[PDB]
């Protein structure tokens, strides 16, 4: 049943760690043993729940057992039986993005399932309205998908349907499964404070903002920067994936190194008003126009 | 080194 599920997951996951033989955050290499590893511990201790019905532990692994499944298979198809190297590789930009959204996934089933034992139900989010928002509306889920999410985050925060709310839904969706976690909207909400003016934030810091990259690694950070080395004080921001809840910006420094510093963890929007006019976060992706 | 201090 849902042990069943658990077995499968597991052997899936070995296999890819297997194919995977031939690092740096986020790395498949560590990711998957230490998901698979997870996933043994949630067999052994729901053969032991939280309330049930839409929305709990169950549902949550039927929908992440789901989604693991499907991204597996992604990078299944991307690997040799037992290049990455050359300019542009596709290969190595599939396996970035999919390590990305492996590295969410492990730390979203650790955040609601650490050391097998479901916590969803308990589960507080890091700034208060927004754990109250989620608590008042969805009660002791820890789950949704994405239509009710949308429509429950819109009595308070509403988004304008289509292209606008599809850019929020791939924002908020770090696993890419669909479905919006407790987790998941905890950190969005730390990402984009303060709660009162949060679809606004996102707006200026996401949408209309030249600085913002979504799915890039540290590394792929450090690249894209090489454009920009004459250009001291060119810098992007993106989710940390160590850290996640929190922002990285890459910068090029004076001395036209590449820098990723943590801004831990006061809204972006005045980190970036204080970079501006402190001179060390002036050309957003090396651009002429400073939001 | 991977994350540096905040240049603030
Ligand atoms: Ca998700």
């Amino acid at each position: 049943e849902e042990a069943r599920a658990l077995g499968r997951a597991v052997r899936m996951l070995q296999r890819l760690e297997e194919q995977c033989v031939d690092v740096s955050p986020p790395s498949l290499r560590d990711l998957l043993p230490r998901t698979a590893q997870l996933l043994r511990e949630v067999a052994h201790s729901r053969r032991a729940g939280g309330p049930g019905g839409p929305g709990g532990s169950g549902d949550f692994l039927l929908i992440y057992l789901a989604n693991l499944e499907a991204k597996s298979r992604q990078v299944a198809a991307l690997l040799p039986p037992r290049e990455l190297f050359r300019a542009g590789s596709r290969l190595r930009r599939q396996l970035a993005k999919l390590a990305i959204i492996f590295s969410h996934m492990h730390a979203e089933l650790h955040a609601l399932f650490p050391g097998g034992k479901y916590c969803g139900h308990m589960y507080q989010l890091t700034k208060a309205p927004a754990h109250t928002f989620w608590r008042e509306s969805c009660g002791a889920r820890c789950v949704l998908p994405w239509a009710e999410f949308e429509s429950l985050l819109g009595t308070c925060h509403p988004v304008e349907p289509g292209c606008t709310a599809l850019a929020l839904r791939t924002t908020i969706d770090l696993t890419c499964s669909g479905h919006v976690s407790i987790f998941e909207f905890d950190v969005f909400t730390r990402l984009f404070q303060p709660w009162p003016t949060l679809l606004k934030n996102w707006q200026l810091l996401a949408v209309n903002h030249p600085g913002y990259m979504a799915f890039l690694t540290y590394d792929e950070v450090q690249e894209r920067l090489q454009a920009c080395r004459d250009k001291p004080g060119s810098y992007i921001f993106r989710l940390s994936c160590t850290r996640l809840g929190q922002w990285a910006i890459g910068y090029v420094s004076s001395d036209g190194s590449i820098l990723q510093t943590i801004p831990a963890n006061k809204p972006l929007s005045q980190v970036l008003l204080e970079g501006q006019k402190d001179g060390f976060y002036l050309y957003p992706d090396g651009k002429t126009h400073n939001p | 080194q991977r994350y540096s201090s905040d240049p603030t």
